[PDB]
This record gives C-alpha cells, structure tokens and sequence, in this order.
C-alpha cells in the first residue's frame, strides 16, 4: 500500500531513509546490469544478423557444389541417406557468463567415425570430396549461429526480468518509502507543534501564577 | 421503509427515535446528544427491547470536547485532546452489553452500541480512533481505496475484526451449520490472496502457481460479487442470512471444485488450468457473479435457495464434463 | 553423451547435412532427420519435428525457411533456448530475415 | 595561534562567549593590524548546545528540532565576521567544524550551517574505515569560492583545469567499481581498469595524506598530475588542449 | 566472585564498592548516585590507583533529570530533556583521566569511566546519547542485528568508535610493535565486506573476483572466530592482549598470503582461486577458527605463542606448496 | 554594468537602486528588505515609469519571516514557518502589476517581480517554494545540468512556463502575428524530442522515421542554435524580438518543409530521407547556425530581415528542386 507503515519516529526515519537509499543503489546497479545485458544482447543480434547474410551464401555454396556432385556421382542422396551409422560429428555444450546470466553456447566437436568414405570411389570422387567440405563449413557456420541464437534467447530471458525488477523497485518500493519519509516528517512536525502548545500553555500558566501571588 | 409484523406492514419509524445534532448546531449539545441517545437506549432496552444506539460520529463528540476544554484551558493529551477523552469514550461504550433487565417481570434487553468514527485524513492513529479500538469488540474499518473504487461496503476485510466470533458459533452451528468453516474458508483465501498480490505487484503473474492463480481470481470473485454490495438497489439493500451464507457456500465449492482437479491433475498429462477452468466455465462464473442479483423480495426465499442448489449442481456436472 | 544436429529438408539439403556427418541412429535405431518429400504433409513434418524437440540430445535442429513457414505455429510455441533452431535457405524457396522465429524477440533490425 | 579552548566541562556560557572572542581578536588581528586570520571554530554543534541551554535558561519555548529560533540569526552573527574589506589588507578565513548529528545533513545546525557557509567539507566514516587519512570525501564536498581561490598569479594556471579532471575521473571511477561489482572484472574495459586505478591512487596519494604532511599547493598540482598521466590525452576531456600540452608531459 | 593475586584466590570485594539504586529508589537519589559513585572512584584515584568505574545506566540519571526538572517546571530542550543535560553528563564524564594525584607523597591515579546508556528502541539520536557521544571518547555501539542473531558481544564495528588509538601508539609501537598494521588490515577487511555484502545480496555472488572472496571469507572468519568471543566459557572468559594479537596476527598472515597467490597467479596458466585454497587447506582454515579456544589458564602464555606461530607455520608450508 | 543609452555608455546605476543586506543584519531588516524595495518600485511605477524588482532569494526572507515568528513564540505551521506564510507572499507577490498610476498626468507604470527560490535540493515541495510556484505566473528554472553541459542560457525549457501568454496573443498577433504559431511548434517539436529521447535508447536511432529524424534535428537546431545563447559576444549578448522571431520563423519553416518533403514522398519508390535532405543542403542548415551572428547593431533590423527572407528563399528554392 501508500506506506510501510511503521510508527513515526526519528529512528523509523533513519531506517526509512536508509532503506531508500539501498533501493536506490539496488536499482542502480540493476540498471548497470540491466545496460550490460542489453549491450550484450544488441551485439549479438548485429552478430546474428552478420552470420544469417553469411549464411544466405555459404549455404548456397553448399547447395551448388551438391548439384555439381549430382552431375558426376549421379544419384548418391539414397545411399547417403542409407548409411548413416553412427554420427561423425557431436556438439558439447558450454558455459558463457555475461554480468551473472550464464549464456548456453556449444563446441563443434569431431568423432572422427566417418561412414561416406568411399562414397564416389568410382565416379563421384572430387566432386563428393569438397560436396563434403563445404557442408562441413557450413556446419562450422550453423553451430556458432545456434550458439548465439541460444545466447540470444537467454538473454532476452534476463533483460526481461532484471527490467522488470528495476521498475518494480523504482515504480512500487521506491514511492513506498518516499510516502513513508514524507508521511513520518509530517507527524514528527505534528508531535513537535503538540510539545510546543503544552510548553506555551504552562509558560501562560506560570506567568499568571506569578501575576496572581504578586 | 416498512417490516412485516404479524402479516401487517408497519412502518420502521414506529420504532427509530432520532437524536439530531447536526454539525453547525451548537458544539456542546454534541456530548448532551450522545447522553441523551445512550439514555433513550438504555430506557427501551429496560422493557425487554434489543435497542440499537447508531452513534453518527464520535469524532464530533470528541472534538466538542476537545473545544471545550481548549476554551476551559485544559492541558491537552494526544493532539489537542482532553485527558479523560478515553475515560470518557470507555464509560459512554460500557453501557452497551445485554442485560437482564431490572424489575419484577424477568426480560432480557439489550443495546447494540455501533458508533462511527471519522479519524482526521483517514489516519487510524488518530487518538478518538485508537481509543474506541481500545474498547470495542467489533472494528469495521473502511478503506478509502475501496470508496474511490466504490466496493461498498468499504470494509477492510484485513484490518477489520470482530470479538464475537466464537460467541456466536453456538449459534451458528445450530441454526446455519455449514456456514463457519465456510466463513474460515473464505477468509482463508482472503489472505492467500492478500499473500500473492503482494508477491504479485512486483514479479508479476507469470511464475504464480496454477493454485495460486485460482486463489487469486476466487478472491477476485468472493471481493466484486460477495463482499461488496450496492446499498442503494432492490436487491442488495438487504442481504438475508439464508444468501449470505448461499452465495459463500457456492463460492467456496466452486473453490474446492477447482483446486481438486487442477491439485489431482498436475500429475497427469491433461494438466487442467485456471484458463481452461475459465473457458469452459464463462457461465458457470458469471451466475456465480450475478448470484448477488437475486431478489429476497421479488424472489422468494425457496426460489433463491433453489436456484443457488440449481447452480450447485450446474458447477458439479460442468466439473465433472471438464475432468 | 554430447548433443546431435538435426535436419528437417528437403531430400538434398538432408544429403549434403549427412555427408556433412550430423546424422545417427541411437539404441532405439531412431534418425535425427527427415526427408521433406511431396508425400508427406503437415501433421507428418509437425509431429517430427515435436519428437525432435521432446528428445533430450537433439541440441540444433535446421529448418527450411518454407518448412518453417508451413509449421511455423510450432516454431512460435517453442520458446526455450537449448533446442537451437535455425531457419536455413534452399533451391526451392530463398531466405528472407523477415518472419524469423528468433528474430521475432527484435525491433532494433 | 591564538588558541582559545572551551572544555566540554567548563561553563556553557563561557562557550557562548568563546566564539565571539575568537573571532573578536581576529577582527582585530585583521582589519586593524592588516593580517590575514584564519579562524577554526570547533564543535559548533556543541556551541549550538550552550546556545540551547541558555535558551532554556531564558524560559524560551523551543523552536525547530529543540533548538532556538533565532539560531540562524546567532550562526549568521558568528560566520558573517568573515571577508576582506575595503582599504584594508588583512582578512578573515573561517571553517567552523560541525558533528552532523545522526549524519544527518538535514538536522538545524549543518542546514543553517550551509545556508550561511560557502562550501563544506565531507568527513566521510566510509574512508575513515578504510583507514584512509584525512578521510575528506570530494564528491559530495564544494567550495563556492575555489574559482575565486584558485588561477594564475594566485595558485597557478592548470589548477581550475586539473581539479574538475580529478573529480571527473574520481566520479567515473566510483561509477565503474560500481559495474565491476556487477559484471566481473574480465568485462571491464582497458578505459574501466584505468579507471579503477586512477580511483586506487587517487585515494592512495592524493587523499591520503599522513597527519604531519605538508603539501604545498604546487605538491598538490604535481601529485594530481602524477595521478592524470595514468590517462591518455585524449580522455582528459575537462583539461583544456592548451593546458595538456603544457603539463602533461613528464 | 574471584581473583588470583599473587598466587591466591581473594573476593573482588576486596577491592570493588558497589552504589545501588534501584529503579523504585527516590529519583533524587538517583540523580546523586552517579555523583557518589564518581566521588569514591576519585578518592581512590587520589590513593594512587586506577579506579574502574561502571555507571548501570546514565539513561535513567537523564530520566531522573527529566523529571525533576519537569517537577521544577523549568523549560525542556528536545525530547523534554533539561537543557543542561550535556552539561550534566559532562561533569560527570570528565571526571575521569589519569591524573597526577595531589600531595607530596608522588603518585598517578586514574579514573576509567563506561557509562551504559540505554535509548528509547535502539535511538541514535536520543538526547542522552547525542551528549554522551559529545564527551565520551570511546563507544562501543549497538548491533541490533547482531544481537539477534546472538552474535556476542554485539558490538557494531562500523559506528563504534575509539579515540584513543593515537594515544595507544606510543604502547603498542613497544610491545606489541605489529599490532597496529594487523588492526588496520582488519579493519579494511571489515569494511570490504561491508561493501561487498550489500552487492552480493543485491545482485549476486557469481560476479566477484578471486581477491573479492579472499575478503568475503577472511571476514567471515574474523567476525564468527575473531570478533566472536562466548563470555561464559572457561577459555573465553578473559582474552589476554597477546592472545588477541597473535590471532589478529595469524587471521591477517592468512589474508595477506591468499591474496598474494591469487594476484600473483593471476594472469597465468596456473591460476589459484579461493575455492582451490579453501579444498587444499580447510585444515589450516579449521586450525584458525579454533584458534580462539586456546585456554590461558592451562595453554600459558608461551605455549598459545608456540601454537599459532605453528600454525603460521603451517600455512606458509601449505601456501609454499600450492606455490 | 553599463547600458548603452541614446548612444552613450551609462551605468545602469543611473536608474537602480540597491536593497542590499546580508545575513548577519537584523531579522527585521532582512524580512523588511522585500517590503521596502516593493514599496520603492511602486513610487517609481506611480512616477510613470516601468521598474523591474528583483528579490535575490526569497527563501532567506521566508527564514527571517520564521525567526520573527519563533522569536514572538507563534505557533508552528507547516515546517516551522509561520502562520501566514501564504498571505505575506500572496500579498507581496499582488503589489505587482501595471497600474494607471494615480494623479492628474494621465500616466501607466508597472512593477514587474522577479523574485527567485532556493528549493531545498532542488526540490520544489517546500512551503516556500510551493507558495511562490502556486503565486507567481512564470518560472525561468534555470538548470545547474545544462550549465555544466554549458547551454547558456541555462533555462530547462522543459519544467519552466509561462501563463501570460494568453494575455499576451493580443500584442503578438498586433505585432508579431505569427510569432504564436512559431513559437507553438518550436515547443510541440521540444516535447516530442524529449518523448522521442526515451525510444532511442530503447531501439537505438536506426529505427527512427525520417519524420523522427527531422523532428530529433530540428530539436537538436533550436537547442544548439536557438535556445543557447552567449551573453558575452557583441552579436547576441542582446537579441531583438524582432531578430528571435525570424530565426524562429526560419527554423520552423526549414522543419515544415521538411516534414511536407518527407510525407509527400513516402508515397514514392524514391522517397526521400533527413540524410538526403542534409546531404543536398548542408549550406541551408550552416546559414541556418548561422543565424545567431547577425549584430542587431551593425546589421540593422532592415538588412537582418532582409538577409532572414533571402534565406528562406534559399530553402524554398532548393527544397523546391529537390522535390
Ligand atoms: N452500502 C452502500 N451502497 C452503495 N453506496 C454506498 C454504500 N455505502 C456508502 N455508499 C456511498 O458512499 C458515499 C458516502 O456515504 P456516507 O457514509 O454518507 O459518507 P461518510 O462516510 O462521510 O458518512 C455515498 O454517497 C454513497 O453513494
């Protein structure tokens, strides 16, 4: 509600007054967070942006040099289907820290069982040869963008609520204890201008009890 | 206005006596008005009546006296004040209790003391406040919020208390048996509420449990439907106690009802939520909003009873179709 | 121990990942990828690319744009993180940025 | 020094009368014979005491905070026998000491303090915690008349210009050990880790002093140059260009 | 209670005077109890010896003020209090000192006052308090916290105070010449963390540096092992100053090694952290929490010195090795 | 200080008048100063005359008026101030205005009050400060921010107002016709500069409209070019009406062709955009930086008109062609 609702007093002044000036540092430096995620963040979506273009043509490179493969090999695309076996090619996941959020990211990382070798002994060859290279590339490519989409993803995730959590404080907590600041100042006055009529009455008081005995 | 006795309509002002002081009306007649009121109280409470003694402001009596002893010289308590003023509040109130009234013939009279207070910017520190806290037995502090809002009644069902409670439960438990624990219930989930809006206004709805949520739009319900009530229409100028205790009653099963299947299904692969409790339920909740809307006059009371039992059921088979 | 990468293409796109070498069958003998043939449709690619998303190992998963576009409700509906989904080009349809599921999360582009 | 001591125990009164022959001698001393006075009023919260207590004597109401109304009338009457004057060549310096009560900077004495003063002085109970001397904190701390004080002929020419560069950069070093606290000390820039080490030796060097070390304002200049050149040029933006390169290298 | 002195065990009545008052005492004998005890203690530094004196409450010596100057029905100062108040509380305080006694007969006494005062709810700025602070120059003020979480004693070591370090110098620089840099580098440990504890509770612990944790877990073990001494055991009752120092001595030690292997394998490939430290040496780290349950009355004075400086020892061994 | 009249350096002390005292004077001076120099410049306004009053800080005179109080044991209002804090700056503040001065000689002088505040800490909320925002018309609020960001003059034109301006259409539209509409939109294009502030950090200025980036340049043109001014300089240390409304006039006229310019070629495939439109007339936005160096003096009103109209021909001429 408008107040925290503790009694007036100078010491629930000074816990109020401190208070507010925790929740101001707090929201500072949630905000400093906040400007350090959102850095982050915005850097990493030119990035994205960046490698999406950079996909736009390694892919098609890819694609180009599998219709050239098609030209020689002939039709392999049921065979590499076929003999799939164990995967030649794993990720890892790994740790990335940006102020306190960890950002997921992952590892190209090689098994070395590879199954297509072989593949174009008679005529594909060359051709299959560099096919697989620039799909290797192009999965080089793919893992750094998968790796920075789910750094992208958790960190939107954070900005969200650290947001969220500086404007709770400076929306809600702050006012709060403002009101409460302002609302004990004003009977601390109240309590001072009581004193001073009871102390002006008895000074009246004393001074016609000096006038009466005179 | 007029009450039913013996199948003959009498009017209510054969019986309200009105003590009027108003406020520009000479300030010491404040105290001889309130004297006076408690006086006329306790002499019909003598015959055998249930006297009923609505004091309209007891701030204007304490303020009175705050004049007079401000113009008496008088050192003042708490802001301005007199020092008997609580003395003087303490004794006025002690007036009020159920009697065996005196005499031959054996009777038993009473007077109900339900006096006002205006604390100084809505401020319950205020000293009249504070000290008619100190002496009566049932608070029911209005919220300022609430009025704006208009939720009238504008009680705040968390401050406010009563004292009475399980004195009463003697005849609660004979007369409307299922009505306590429908009324801990209630208050029950008014707290739980209380509890999540304030965790809510500063995280948001998004992590809420789904029980949580349900807590919370029950409230939401027993709050705009049940405990605020427009004085000032054909329906809600009177609540019976036979609908007080109906609509909570239907509430409160609604409640059970929805925290049993989403509590039994959180294991199960059909998780049932508050959103899917209120799409398929828009009816159901309405009548349970609109249930305020029945008529003890219009409507009678069988015909209030059975359609309350007609919603009950309604819940019960759109539950059971739900789960 | 460590993630796979998924494919859900058409026959060459799926082809070319293969020789890339991201594709394996499990104990249960289960493929990481699927063929987008004429033959299959909608609820056939949707209910694929859920087992995709439901299996704990499946780490990157790559979509055509147009394969996107066509299951794009399910795209939208995922939200977490780990299963990194990647809209990718093909001969059939180019890529735009546009309409991207992750880049829905941005106005500053 | 003329050295007038008014022991908490020895007469209130007399502590009413102390200032005033404090700053009695020191009229005298410099409108009369013509030398600059530099006049140290300390514990005028104690002051403001005795003045409580022979309020009270007086059978005077309380005003503001328990203290007499006519408190900024007496501070005033106390600060105000200050300045230089016309025809004369001597002057009268002050800096009264205040014991913020509470350090609270909004209690009567320090407000009346600061309404009649041109400046304050921050004792700060963080820096006195670290153990740094004299714990002065400069941010929060002003001196209206340092323009004044300060320039050619009077300290020298880069004075002005080096003391906003050294609040500058104090302020932004506070600012980014702020952000470290946050963001780790690997996300700090080459910028941020200056920074922080001009902050380190600004509060190793500058402010910390030792009690019997007599810093001449040209050991000052020089000290806070020392601690300017952790910077390049070109992030001395307050230091004018004139200025740079002139005193900056070396 | 018992004292040894010159190898037997004598009544501290021998040499302790008590002056009681309890709180239903006439207040003007409250008022002159200080007055007594004051005296006493002056006459006996007069003697030639240095006098101990303890006042319960000199909040209760302003009460009594108060109220006889209300009685007198002279003007207050804030908070009702007589505007003498501190001068009051200052002749009465600067009585203490060591004094170079009069007669012939060459002599120094001393008078040691500790005042207690007691605020209204843990007030700083009580008026008694205000002019105690103003004469007094040591205060070992309040945790409140601390209390809570029965950490005795509950000194609060960020206001508390002491003026006499200075004077202390000339003491320490010829018996115990490395105590002052050891209360220094403690003292900024404490404040760190103070500094520090507020971000982490804020933001979080992931962010802190290597040399951050060094001074997050020296502080914690100086304030539970250090600044924490039980009263009541028969190892704690009395810390000798060479105790004190030498457990000072070690805790920093520590400090100053951790750090220096954090830095100085900072920016290379084997790179030390608190979290290696800690799992390679939590024995060293056990061994100086218990330092504080070396007992002087068996574990003499030479055998507590051997023991740390083993335990110094030990570290530099443990660190060498990590190096 | 020295005025140029008739062509000859005066001093400005030919025609003012010094109520100067300092804080050690008497309270009664000090709360008088401002009676006496009000009563001074309504003589000088019954002379006939226009006489600008000037109190330094009327805070200082609000803590003498409180002394005053204190002194007489009043009883403490709002803060400490007395009870008439109010009315005595209401009255105060009402001795100002522009009176058929009384006598024979058909005469009309004015008093025109420019008294300052010393918010507490920049805040408003004080008795003081609020009485005299609630009295006063106009607040200048100069910025210590803008000071050190070294926009001279230093007025915030944001928490600054005027309320004469409806009193004051009447001369405009005699005189200045268009002057209210300029000055309209030169507010409006602030306001929604400042709203826009906001959004460029939320999504950087590459998501600006070409509307945005012209309402965003513009602002930054009336800040930089209209709004900051240098006292010191022989050109504009005093600018003429007449030479504020061309370069407003100029300004506005730039910022509507622009607008016009980019919303009537949105519709386009070459649609035009606020870097195109700086690119093809850097020399039109130079001339119109420029605009502040022409001397009021030397460049007489004549030839500043006449230099203002060929520059708005210059704009109309290339936007015409880039169109
Ligand atoms: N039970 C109620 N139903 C509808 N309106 C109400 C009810 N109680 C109060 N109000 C509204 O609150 C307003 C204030 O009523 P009243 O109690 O007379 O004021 P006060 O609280 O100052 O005595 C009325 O104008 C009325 O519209």
């Amino acid at each position: 509600k408008d107040r925290i609702e503790i009694f007036p007093s100078r010491m629930a002044q000074t816990i109020m007054k401190a208070r507010l000036k925790g929740a101001q540092t707090g929201r500072n430096l949630l905000k400093k967070k906040s400007d350090a995620l959102t850095l982050r963040f915005r850097q990493i979506l030119k990035k994205i942006i960046e490698t999406k273009m950079l996909m736009g043509e390694v892919m098609r490179e890819a694609a180009f040099s599998l219709a050239e493969a098609k030209f020689t090999a002939g039709d392999f695309s049921t065979t590499v289907i076929q003999n799939v076996n164990k995967a030649q090619v794993k990720i890892r996941a790994k740790k990335d820290n940006v102020a306190g959020v960890t950002l997921p990211v992952f590892e190209h990382y090689h098994e070395g069982t590879d199954s297509y070798e072989l593949t174009g002994l008679a005529r594909g060859g060359e051709q299959l040869a560099k096919l697989k290279r620039n799909y290797a590339k192009a999965v080089e490519l793919l893992v750094e963008l998968a790796s920075l989409q789910t750094s992208f993803v958790t960190l939107d995730e954070a900005i969200k609520i650290t947001n969220r959590r500086v404007n709770a404080i400076e929306h809600v907590i702050i006012p709060r204890i403002e009101r409460t600041l302002a609302y004990i100042i004003t009977e601390l006055d109240e309590r001072e201008r009581e004193e001073f009529y009871r102390l002006k009455k008895i000074q009246e008081k004393k001074k016609i009890i000096k006038e009466k005995s005179e | 206005l007029t009450m039913e006795v013996d199948g003959k309509v009498e009017s209510i002002m054969k019986r309200t006596a009105l003590v009027a002081n108003t406020s520009n009306m000479p300030v010491a007649a404040r105290e001889a008005s309130i004297y006076t009121g408690i006086t006329l109280s306790e002499y019909f409470r003598d015959m055998g009546y249930h006297v009923s003694m609505m004091a309209d402001s007891t701030s204007r009596w304490a303020e009175a006296l705050r004049e007079i002893s401000g113009r008496l010289a008088e050192m003042p308590a708490d802001s301005g004040y007199p020092a008997y003023l609580g003395a003087r509040l303490a004794s006025f109130y002690e007036r009020a209790g159920r009697v065996k009234c005196l005499g031959n013939p054996e009777r038993e009279g009473s007077v109900s003391i339900v006096g006002a207070v205006s604390p100084p910017g809505g401020d319950f520190s205020d000293p009249v406040t504070s000290a008619t806290l100190g002496i009566v037995q049932v608070f029911w502090g209005l919220d300022k919020k609430l009025a704006q809002r208009k939720h009238f009644p504008s009680v705040n069902w968390l401050i406010s208390y009563s004292k009475y409670m399980r004195a009463l439960d003697e005849y609660y438990d004979k007369h409307f048996t299922e009505f306590v624990p429908l009324r801990t219930k209630a208050k029950e989930i008014l707290q739980e509420e209380e509890d999540l809006a304030e965790i809510v206004q500063l995280v948001g709805k998004a992590s809420l449990a789904e029980t949580d949520k349900i807590t919370l739009e029950v409230a939401k319900l027993i709050k705009d439907d049940f405990l605020q009530q427009n004085g000032y229409t054909p329906y809600d100028r009177f609540c019976p106690f036979y609908k007080t205790v109906g609509m909570l009653s239907n509430m409160i099963s609604f409640y059970d009802m929805a925290r049993r299947a989403v509590e039994t299904t959180a294991q199960s692969d059909n998780k049932i939520t508050w959103s899917i409790i209120r799409e398929h339920m828009g009816e159901i909740l309405y009548k349970l909003s609109s249930m305020k809307f029945k008529d003890p006059v219009k409507d009678g009371e069988a015909k209030i009873k059975a359609d309350y039992a007609q919603l009950l059921e309604d819940m019960q088979n759109a539950f059971r179709s739900l789960e | 121990r460590g993630k796979l990468i998924a494919v859900i293409g058409d026959e060459d796109t799926v082809t070319g990942f293969l020789l890339g070498g991201i594709g394996e069958l499990n104990k249960n003998r289960h493929p990481n990828f699927l063929v987008v043939e004429k033959d299959t449709t909608i609820n056939e690619i949707e209910d694929t690319f859920r087992q995709f998303l439901n299996r704990d190992d499946i780490g990157i998963i790559l979509i055509n744009q147009y394969i996107a576009e066509m299951v794009r409700h399910a795209l939208d509906a995922h939200q977490r993180s780990i299963p990194a989904v990647l809209e990718i080009p093909s001969k059939e349809h180019p890529y735009d940025a546009a309409k991207d599921s992750i880049l829905r999360r941005a106005k500053g582009m | 020094v003329c050295l007038f001591l008014n022991l908490a125990n020895d007469p209130t009164i007399e502590r009413i009368i102390t200032p005033r022959l404090a700053l009695t001698t020191a009229e005298f001393l410099a409108y009369q014979c013509e030398k600059h006075v530099l006049v140290i009023l300390t514990d005028m919260s104690s002051y403001a005491e005795a003045l409580r207590e022979v309020s009270a004597a007086r059978e005077e109401v309380p005003g503001r905070r328990g203290f007499p109304g006519y408190m900024y009338t007496d501070l005033a009457t106390i600060y105000e026998r200050a300045g230089r004057v016309e025809g004369r060549n001597g002057s009268i310096t002050q800096i009264p000491i205040l014991t913020m009560p509470n350090d609270d900077i909004t209690h009567p004495i320090p407000d009346l303090t600061g309404y009649i003063t041109e400046g304050q002085i921050y004792v700060d109970r963080q820096l006195h915690n670290r153990q740094i001397y004299p714990p002065i904190n400069v941010l929060p701390s002003l001196s209206r008349l340092m323009k004044s004080a300060i320039g050619e002929g009077m300290t020298r020419k880069d004075h002005a210009d080096v003391s906003n560069q050294l609040y500058a950069c104090y302020a932004i070093g506070k600012d980014v050990q702020a952000m470290k606290a946050v963001v780790g000390e690997e996300a700090l820039t080459s910028d941020d880790l200056l920074y922080l080490e001009f902050l380190q030796k600004f509060e190793k060097n500058f402010i910390t002093q030792g009690p019997y070390e007599n810093r001449t304002v040209y050991e000052t200049l020089d000290i806070g140059w020392q601690l300017l050149r952790i910077f390049p040029k070109e992030m001395l933006k307050r230091i004018p260009q004139s200025t740079l390169s002139e005193f900056y290298p070396r």
